[PDB]
Parts: C-alpha cells; structure tokens; sequence
C-alpha cells in the first residue's frame, strides 16, 4: 500500500522561513483529511495543522497561528506547510499523517458514522531545528 | 492538555491498563478516542481504528493491553478531539517496561 | 456471413410534408459505438462515501453518499437532443414549427466488429489486433421495463452528437437502498453533526440481473438486432413561450388621458382616482383598485423555497422547482435556482480540441415568464393602511428566524388550486428528450427534465456487453478475477425517431423572435483548421404565444 | 456458418397461472460451459485402495477402495434445484405453492467456440490463441440410458447456479466391479483385521464405452445440438410438512376440568381416572387408558438401527434411512443420522471470493416430525405392571453386549406394515431434482437424493469431448500417449425444465411460515464490494398439513 | 475507483473532483454537482406543517 513521505526538515536560522512538503502515494490523499503533527525530542505528540480533502478549512494550533500555512495540491497529490517566522519552539520531528474522518459501528462495519481525533496513518517524518 | 500516566510496568505475558483521563467536552465526552505506539526514533502505529482493546470508560478512556513481549516495551499516546479548542489534542504520552 | 454487411449507415433528417400544415419529422441518428469488455464479469454492491467532504462543517450540501449495484453491462442510451438533430434542423424546427408531438422511435444494431489484442513479450513492446470471428456481443433489450430507468443526459453519458466521430456506451449501474441521516450544520458550530451511514433496509433490497430479467441475445460478426418500433403517448409539447403574467392578463383600464408628443417620457395617465375607480378586487375591505389589486382569473407561476434542502431515507436532495427567476434576460449574474445548468464534456457539445479536465457548461435562461422576482415580494398586514408601517409589512429585506442573509421568501410557498405553469422547454444538444412517469399512486404534474413524459411506457434500455473468452486454464473453483483474453468490440447502432409538428401561422403585425447565424457566433457551427467541432446551446421557445 | 449465432441467451424463469390454480413454470437456465482436451483419449480402469487410513484399527468408516472406469467423456449434468432457480424464484415456489409436479426437459448447445494455445519459445514465457476453425466438439446424448446414471449434484458437481459465471462440465467416470472384504474393528484390537482387495468377478464385468453406445454428433463452430423436449412421469412433491405424530392422531380425550384463568401455570384435567377410562387400546392385558397407549390408526414414522453399516460385496456402507432425527429443530448440534449434510464449493453456493479448499457445509433439518427420539423409547415386560422395574424395562441407558455407547436403540428396527413416511423434501440450491428407479424387480419405496423419482426412464445424459486435433507426428503403432494441438472449446448450453404447481389455500385462522428477508440474512442474497456472490440453503416445506 | 477488498471501511470513489464533474443540476449558479444537486426528474413526498 501507498505511504506518506516528508522532506525538508534541517536546522535553520531563528526568524526565517522554510516549507516542508508531504508527498502522499496512493488514491486516498485526494479523499483524505491530512494533518501535521510535531514531536519535540523526548517530548509529548503535538498537534500542528489540519486540512480536509477540498481545501475548504484549515485549523491550526495557537502555537503554529499566524505563523504556520498548511496547503494541499491534488494535482501534485501533496501537502505543504510554509513555516514562515520560524521560532526556537519548532524544534521537533514534524510527521504528515492522515485524519480518520468515518468510523464504522459494527464490527463488521456495515454502519458508518463521521468523527473526528484518530489518525489512521503517519508519514516518514522530517527532522527541523531552528539555531544559528 | 489530557493527562496521561508517566509510565506503567508489567512481566511478560501479562495484562496492563494504560489511562486517558481527560475531562468533560474533550476525550471524556462523546468524541472518538484513538491509541498510538512507538518507539524513539519511528512513527506512531494506530492500535485500535489484535490482542489489544480499549474502551472509551464514560469520563476516562483505557487502554487494556496484553501478552506484553520484549517488543511492545514502548510509548503510548492517548489522542482526541476538544470542542473548548475545537482542535485535535494529546495526552502527555506513557512508557511501557516490560520486565 | 462474414463478407456481407447486415444494414447502412444513415444519418439523414426529412421533413415529410402532410396535410393541414403538419409535418413529419424523422430524424436518423447513426453512430460507431466502441466498447471495451467490463472490468469484472461480477455484479459488485459499492458504497460511495464522501464522509471527508460532509464532515465539514456547513459543507452537507455536497454529500455523495448512496450504495450502487455496478454491472458488467453498457448502456447504450440515445436519449438526447443533440443525437437527432445538427443546428440547422433544430432552427428549421423551432422557427417554423409551434408544438411538436413524439411519435415512434427504433433501434438496431448492425455490422458486428469482435477483435482481440495480442501483446507481444518483445523486449520493446508491440501488440497487434486480430479477428475473432466466433466471439460473440451480448445483446438485451429491456422491452418489459423489468430493470430501474437510467437516463443518461443527466450524467452527459449518451451516445455522441457528431455523426463522424465514434461514440462509446456507458456502464450501467443503479442505486441501491441504503439508509443515511445528516444533520445539517455550518461553519463555527460546534461538535460533529450527526453524521451516519445506516445500512440497508431489507424491506427494501432489490439486486436485478440483466441475466434473469431480460432474454440476451448473441450477436456474431455476422448477425444483426432490431428492437422493433415503440409508439409514445406523451402529450404534445409547445415550441411557443407565454410571457403575460398575472398583472398582463384580461382587460387594461381606460386612459383618459392619452399622450399628445412622441417621446419615451410622454406617458399617458389613467385620470380616475385609485380610490374611486371601477372593477373588482378580492379586497373586501380596501376601497382602492389598481393593477396589482385588480382581480384577475388565476396565477402565472408559483412561488416555492429556492435552494431548499429536503432529506429522506437516504439523506439530502434539493427541493426541485419548475420556473426560472425573474429578470434573468436582463442580467445573467442572477440566473439562479430553476435554471438548469448543464455540465457536457467533447463529446456532447464542448470543443473537441480542447485540452483538460475542467467540463464545458451553460446555465438556460428559459425565454417563459413564468418566473418569480423575490425581491419584489412582500407581505403587509390585513388592515391594509398605505402607506404600509413598518410593524404592518414583511419584506424581502427582513429577517427570518434571525437570520440576516435569510428572508421570508426563501420558505415562502404560494403553489395553490389557481396556479398555472407551463412544461420544462427543450434543451438543445444536451436536453433529455422523454422520461418515464413514476410508478406512484398520484403522479407528478410534470418532470424538470424532459418535455416528454411516458403515460403507459416507453422504449427499453437496450445494454451490450463483450461476451467472456476464456483462457484454457480456467478454474471456477478458484476465487481469483476469471482470466479472459482482451476482447473489444466496434458495432453500428442505427436509430430513427419520428416527431410531428405543426408549422406555424404569423398572428401578429410585427415579426417574431428566429434564431440566425451572425458574425458573433459563425465559428461555432464550422470546424476549426484543426477539425475541432463543437455544438453550443440553443434556445427553444421562440415565438411567443398569448396566454389570455 | 463462422460468423452466424446458433442460439440466443435465456435465463428467465416464467409463471403461466392456468385453470383452477393450477400454474405452469418454466425455468430456462444458460450457462457458458468451458471444456479442455481430455488428459488422455483413453478409457482408463483404475482401483483406489485406502488401506493406509483403514490399516489404523477403527478407521473402516473412512474405506474409499473402488474399482472405477475413468473415460475421456465430460458429463453436462443440471440435476439440482440451484441451476434452475435464483432465491428469489424459489422463494414465490415455496410461499405460494402446495405441490410440485415435473412436467418436461430440453437443453441445447449451441455457438461453439474452439481454440488452440500455442506456447512462444520466446526466452520469458508467453502463449497465444487462436480460433480453430475447423475443430470439432463431439456431443453424445444417451438417449436410450445405455451407460450408467451418474447424478453430478451428489458430489457437487453439476453447473454453477450462477447465470453469470462460467461453468465448467464434470468429468466422466462408473464404477467398475470389485470385490472387498473389511472386518471391523475398534482401537486396541489386536492383530490386523482381515482388509484385502479380492479383485473382480468375470461374471459382473461391464466395460462401457460411448463410441459404441450412442449416436456421436460432431459440431463445428458453426453448428448446434438439441436433445428435443422429454417428459417426466414421477410422481406429485408437496411443499408442505406433516406435525402429527402418533400422539396427535385422532380424537383428544374430554377435559372434565378446563381452566379458569390464563398463563402456563394453569393447565386442565381429564377428570377421570386412568385405569376407570373408555377407549380402544392395544394392551390386552392392561386397563389403563392413556395417550401413550391408545390405540392410534397406523405409525408415523419408524425407528432404524443409526449409524448402522452393513458389509456386501464392496464393502462396507452406511443403512439409509427415510426420516431426520428429533430435537434437532430445538438445538441444532443434534442434527444426526438421517438429517442430510450437503458440503458444496465456490460453483454452487460457496461465497466466491473466500480462498482455501474447505467446502461450506450445512446440515439440512428438515421440518417434518416424521423422526424419532432414541433417549425417550423403552421397552418392557409383556406384565406391564406399573411403575416398572429395573428387570422389566429395556432403557436407551441400558447397554448391549457390554458396551456402554450402544442401547438397544442402536440396534432396533420398528419398520412394518403399519408404517407410514413421507418423500424427502427439495433442498435448495444443492438437492439433486430427479433420480432413475432402481431396475431391480421389487423397487425401493422411495429415493433419499432427490423428490422425483423415475418410474421408466428420464433425460439421457449428455457427454461433451474436444475431437482429437493431431499433430503430424501421429503414429498409431507409437505405445508412447497421442500428441495433440492443446485445443478447449467454451459453448453456450441452454436448458428448459417445465414444472406444473398448485397454489395454496388458507385453512386455519392463523398465518404460516413463510420465507423472509431479514436483517440477520439480508447480505446472503446480494453481492459484495467485489463481486462475492453466495446462495444459502432455504428450506422447502414451510406449510403444515393435517396428516389425518 | 472501485474498491480492491471486501469489508465495510473499503467504499468506492467517484475519482472526478466535484466542481469538474458532468451532469445537469437546477442550480444555474454553482459548478458543484453532487447527488444532493444533481436535477431529479421530480419530486418524491413533501414536506407539510
């Protein structure tokens, strides 16, 4: 089956701007709601962003608003996510992964319901650190 | 933030219980609740959407774990939706040894 | 046999000429259809489900959800329009003709084409075509109507409209029951929406199979089909719009004072005072009469919720209506609700050098005003003191339910015993040309589809499908894909449909509205250097009729 | 001719309601049958001798030691219920029906197709196909029943119940005669039990061969074969089971003492002692009158020894037995001897996508109540003296020959002259239709495979081969096997099976069991995502009838 | 897009994005075809007070 793949995470001046992207294989991207998420070394799983399949919301985290910019391209089959004025507090391994918007009831699953807050699957993961 | 246990111990072959125990209009509320494992340096792995299972437990989630081996002897992150931030959000993540 | 052809190929319009100016139609449609066999030889039940999209908050107008039977058949449907007829006959046809009546329609099948693609394991790949002169194309033809009708011109899925480039089938496919609830949200509330995909209700299952519900004939590269001739019901259409509305109806009143110098600012003025004028009002308590009081026989059009959302069984559809707006020809912005938009691809009508995904579409801005402004409505209080207070009058500038971008008219309803509305005109290329009436117990007035509809029945979907060659390790035991050779098909489907018409008769002292070509739209009735063709829309309700 | 169609695609069943509730039901069945070459054109003999599974003492229930005649011949066999009904059908048959009648029989074959396969001596493997057009498939109906009957639906065999799915044809093979000598056994018997393969008798030699039996008709792409209609003449199937017992026939004794209010605490009287009591019974020295011991008109039913196998010369077989068990209606896990278990494969009702060579099996309960409960006989002394002990009664708790698994019942035989019995009821999809009577001088009283069975003759069996294609290397005096072109043949076989039913009436004040969709079997009957199809059992003889 | 396995969570996809797709809806102002807006040939029941 198909997998994310990140890239372009490395160490960068504090106060510059970066994008990483998020290349997603298989026939799902276009279908799924994508997510960033950042792990601070040692540290506790943080939300970053989500997007759903049309591009007709975005959410962020406090931390990230105003600062991070998450965007998809269906034609690239991708996601972006322009970290502009980056801060010390970005340090972490940043994974791209993907929103699990129905959750069936039976076991079997012939009922199905929306929900929000599992994420069905995760990317590579790209490493970023912000120092001089 | 959900609180999340710091860390749980268990021999071989047992039976353990990990907890979520975030409040009202968040993980101990009708939204979902979802349960990742990993060990430093690899990505989160979805346990439930097979010796595993989880109930949601009305105000605080578990997760009931068991044939504990030498693999398994990782982090686990307790995950869900909060209306007050109307935002995805996690638990403070437990460890697992496995004696 | 194998040499001998087993019909011609004809495309030709006529024009009979009868007595008591009518006129006999008979449109000869003929076309080179392609198909490829199906993906899987299995009947499959798929559940779509777009819950990404709809979870999104105030998005539940964009659900996609249902449950389908996919089968290995290809209908091929000749139900449009743009199959018929070229530009020039459809002018012909709505300059000179008043109403036209649907008399007989027939299909058949003929020169039979099975071929099979050999690829080579040459280190750079080749394949090569042969003949296979003993496969054999599945033929049915549904005259018992036993299987759900799936018009195809409302998916811009019917056989081509150029007799010169070859046409495909679509694959069949038909709804099945499924039980769904959506509730509605918008963007900021908070939670997620009861949002569910219920199942299926047993009550209600129905898998139906070409196989068992339809004898399957099988065609060689020699044989031939022919449907026979089917004879329509359906009442006669208008090629004529009405455009007196209620306040154009019955007798004006008497100037008394006509105006004395041309001039457009010269009016004339009625002189009796409003208050002790003549006639009849249903105002039983208001001494005033003027023209938007005055009584008149009945009411032109109906009013009715404009992009209102009604859910059932199985989710959300919207509320359909049977009249364009009001002041659409004036500005095309506000073409909306009842304007049917019709989305077509290179074989229906767009340019067919054109590159992309992106569809052509048109929004038809029906000539009939039979409409509604609702900007314009109002209500005011029984009392009726003018001028109007404003705790006496509720206007489309109110809100509703406190709601500032929504007003009374968006849940106003004045369908009633006096409403009179006339049928959905053609569509040219792409409009549906019948449609079968329900099987309910009270049917509707009309559909918003087609001009026709079928009292008692009407011709049955014929499907075609590329009868498996198998491979000589078959295995039925084996739970993999059946391995079959690549096998196509190319056949020639032949179609005549006969109308009648009646040819109109000038009433008036001034001409009538006619369709021309001109210097703005020349090129698009000829090809490009490139041989690039397209068919854009034409109108259909020329001529205008008195309704009163 | 190559490119010309023989036949047309018919899998319609057809209903025909006729005078006095009489209706006339034709099922027409098409299948696509894939034929290979044989492995070789020769009539093989051929002995299968299990004796290391038997050689382990207690394993002689598992003998498969068999002298059989292996032939180059496929049989075309749609002797079960499933070929020619889809659920559906067989639901209306079994609701609205009271008897079933098997009125006549025909099948075709018709476009043949027949290809080659030639292997590339290009280094990565690869293979081409090609239509032999001068090829020939050798049909053989044996219309006379010169070979021996060999029914396919016994081992699930015969052609898919699928319209949809090509089917392919058995195998054709007959016993051969043999002799077999297998002494029982049990674990812990010492020494080996004489297990020997004693050969065969010249006198009960019978070698057939169908080149010399039946009338071989060769067909060519271009032609087509047709068995012309026969008849049945068995006898009436009812689609109805029978309730009463012994204990329910006749007249119920007078209750002196109804009860006075409702509930199952509350039950009635007789009123009258049981020694002081009128009626008939059979115990001449007894005065006690009781519903176990008065007289009823005949038996219904009768006790077989179960699990009985007796030793001829083949070997061992297991008794057959006419009725199902009791109980097994209440809890499953006792259906038992006499209940029939149908194991079946992906072609016959198996879901189609599930992988592994395991069968889908199932235990057909039937709803009669002709049965018999062992656990709730006994036997006692002529005396009869009340309450009975221990010397005086024979108990299914009381063991024989000093095993404590075997009772008496085990052993018991109560058929007699008095018995009474019904036919076997259909079984949907895999029960086989109709059966050939015994040619012994006094014949079986009834058949346990199938409803109908055959008082003279019924349809020959068809056999299909691929006429050898020979290379140019033939030598008829080479002892090494034929080398032939791989040549397989793919040919449309059609079949139609007339039955002529009654419907049912309405008796009793209340409603019958009747077949029904539910949400517990709703998916059974409809396809999966992928195309996985599936056909369960379903019971035949819903309603009850008073059997006296 | 049709699915590749059975069970419930593998549905199928229509593949075209919605504001490309083909077909006739009532709503001459919106590119969106879905089967909520895709034009019907009536209406089934209605909604009363």
């Amino acid at each position: 089956e198909g997998q994310l793949a990140e890239s372009g995470g490395d160490l960068v001046k504090p106060g510059g701007s970066l994008r990483l992207s998020c290349v997603a294989s298989g026939s799902t991207f276009r279908n799924s709601h994508m997510t960033w998420v950042r792990q601070a070394p040692g540290k506790g799983l943080q939300w970053v962003a989500n997007i759903d399949s049309g591009a007709f919301t975005t959410d962020y985290v406090d931390a990230v608003r105003g600062r991070f910019t998450v965007s998809r391209d269906n034609a690239r089959n991708t996601m972006y996510l322009q970290m502009n004025s980056l801060r010390a507090e970005d340090t972490a391994v940043y994974y791209c992964a993907t929103m699990k918007t129905s959750y069936c009831i039976d076991e079997n699953c012939f009922s199905f319901q929306a929900g929000r807050g599992v994420f069905d699957k995760w990317g590579q993961g790209t490493l970023v650190t912000v120092s001089s | 933030v959900l609180t999340q246990l710091p860390s749980v111990s268990g021999s071989l072959g047992q039976r353990v219980t990990i907890s979520c125990i975030g409040s009202s209009s968040n993980v101990g509320y009708g939204n979902y609740v979802g349960w990742y494992q990993q060990v430093p340096g690899t990505s989160p792995k979805t346990l439930i959407y097979d010796r595993f299972s989880a109930s949601r437990s009305g105000s605080t989630a578990t997760l009931t774990i068991s044939g504990l081996q030498a693999e398994d002897e990782a982090d686990y992150y307790c995950s869900s939706y909060d209306t007050s931030l109307s935002g995805i959000v996690f638990g403070g993540g437990t460890h697992l040894t496995v004696l | 046999g194998v040499g001998i052809s087993t019909g011609t190929f004809n495309n030709q319009t006529e024009f009979k000429f009868l007595e008591n100016g009518w006129v006999y139609i008979t449109a000869n449609s003929s076309r080179l259809v392609h198909l490829n066999m199906p993906e899987s030889e299995n009947y499959r039940r798929v559940v779509v489900n777009n819950l990404d999209k709809t979870a999104v908050n105030g998005n539940m107008a964009l659900d996609d959800t249902h449950a389908e039977i996919v089968t290995p058949w290809s209908l091929v449907d000749a139900n449009a329009w743009g199959v018929w007829f070229n530009p020039g006959d459809w002018q012909l046809i709505v300059n000179t003709m008043s109403e036209l009546h649907l008399v007989s329609f027939e299909q058949e099948i003929f020169n039979v084409v099975l071929k099979t693609v050999s690829e080579s394991a040459t280190q750079p790949p080749t394949k090569v075509y042969n003949n296979d002169l003993t496969a054999s194309l599945m033929v049915a033809l549904d005259s018992n109507n036993t299987m759900p009708f799936t018009p195809a011109a409302m998916r811009s899925e019917t056989l081509g409209f150029y007799p010169w480039k070859p046409t495909i089938p679509t694959p069949w496919r038909y709804y099945f029951q499924w039980d769904r609830t959506l509730i509605p949200s918008h963007t900021g509330t908070s939670g997620t929406p009861t949002n569910i995909y219920h199942g299926t209700d047993p009550d209600d299952v129905q898998f139906y199979t070409i196989e068992n519900s339809v004898p399957v004939h099988l065609l060689r590269t020699g044989d031939e089909f022919a449907t026979g001739t089917f004879f329509f019901d359906c009442k006669p259409c208008r090629l004529t719009h009405t455009w007196q509305t209620n306040r154009a109806l019955g007798l004006p009143p008497f100037l008394n004072s006509l105006p004395q110098s041309e001039g457009g600012t010269n009016f004339g003025y009625i002189g009796v005072q409003q208050d002790k004028r003549r006639g009849v009002t249903q105002m039983g308590n208001t001494n005033y009469i003027t023209e938007a009081t005055i009584m008149r026989p009945a009411e032109v059009g109906y009013s009715a919720p404009y992009y209102s959302f009604e859910a059932s069984t199985q989710g959300p559809f919207k509320t359909p209506i049977a009249a364009g707006r009001g002041g659409a020809q004036t500005d095309e912005n506000q073409a909306a609700d009842g304007d049917p938009r019709y989305a077509f691809g290179r074989q229906h009508g767009q340019k067919t050098t054109t590159t992309g995904e992106t569809p052509e579409r048109f929004t038809y801005i029906a000539h009939q005003d039979t409409g509604r402004y609702p900007e314009g409505d109002w209500i005011q209080n029984i009392n009726f003191n003018l001028p109007v207070t404003d705790d006496n009058v509720l206007l489309p500038t109110d809100p509703i339910g406190g709601k500032t971008g929504i007003n009374y008219t968006n849940i106003f309803n004045t369908y009633g015993p006096l409403t009179a509305l006339n049928n959905v005109p053609p569509v040219y290329p792409n409009g549906q040309i019948w449609d079968k009436e329900f099987d309910t117990d009270l049917k509707p007035r009309l559909h918003v589809n087609a001009p026709f509809v079928c009292q008692n029945n009407c011709p049955g979907q014929l499907f075609v499908k590329v009868a498996p060659n198998l491979t000589n390790q078959y295995d039925p035991d084996a739970s993999a894909n059946m391995s079959r050779i690549v096998t196509y098909s190319d056949f020639w489907w032949k179609g005549k449909l006969v109308f009648k018409a009646k040819l109109r008769a000038s009433h008036t002292w001034n001409p009538i509205q006619q369709m021309s070509i001109n210097v703005d739209n020349q090129f698009n009735y000829v090809p490009s250097n490139i041989g690039g063709m397209k068919i854009v829309y034409e109108k259909s309700q020329l001529a205008p009729r008195k309704l009163y």
